[PDB]
């Protein structure tokens, strides 16, 4: 999208990634499978939980609102009541449909940013001892085990 | 003389007032008073309101 990872440089998401929103695929000699990146998943979940809370908790609950009665010589205060109810409902529907379209795009931008922050983090760890290949995938130069592949996940592997 | 509604040419105008705590009401008349039998000592509520519902 905006940051250019989700449908961008990474072509599609994996259905073998279910444990988190971000993670890694194993392609070592010890076999294939998936291991989730819990730091990018949890910081995305915290941002999503706070925006979900924000959009709900800002909307302070509606108290009892009933229809009001007007006689045949009270059509002005009836049409003033109606103009007040309609004009508030126009503004209310407008603010709700502004917020939903804007913050759904900002959520897509936020998640697309979290794939950048993860990919550039692994590139800065791997450097020369692995090169980019499958636009997301990194071919190890010297080759190494699932322990060394795990060390890249947890924020270590400071090899040039 | 007026148009008959509910088979009645006469009219019947229903009035009201709130009588305050300890206040007296005096009904003085020489004709046409349709006096109370019963009245209603109110208890003010919140969350109440009139709705029109076929449910």
């Amino acid at each position: 999208g905006l940051f250019g990872a989700i449908a961008g440089f990474i072509e599609g998401g994996w259905t073998g990634m279910i444990d988190g929103w971000y993670g890694y695929h194993h392609q070592n000699e010890q076999g294939s499978g998936y291991a989730a990146d819990q730091k990018s998943t949890q910081n995305a979940i915290n941002g999503i939980t706070n925006k979900v809370n924000s959009v709900i908790e800002k909307m302070n609950i509606q108290f009892t609102a009933v229809g009001k009665e007007f006689n045949k010589l009270e059509k002005r205060m009836e049409n003033l009541n109606n103009k007040v109810d309609d004009g508030f409902l126009d503004i209310w529907t407008y603010n709700a449909e502004l917020l939903v379209l804007l913050e759904n795009e900002r959520t897509l931008d936020f998640h697309d940013s979290n794939v950048k922050n993860l990919y550039e983090k692994v590139k800065s760890q791997l450097k020369n001892n692995a090169k980019e290949i499958g636009n997301g995938c990194f071919e190890f130069y010297h080759k190494c085990d699932n322990e060394c592949m795990e060390s890249v996940r947890n924020g270590t592997y400071d090899y040039p | 003389e007026r148009p008959k509604v509910r088979d009645q040419a006469g009219r019947m105008n229903y009035y009201w007032t709130l009588l305050k705590p300890g206040d007296t009401i005096i009904f003085e008349a020489n004709g046409n008073l349709i006096a109370p039998m019963y009245a209603f000592a109110l208890r003010r509520g919140f969350g109440s309101g009139i709705i029109t519902s076929n449910a």
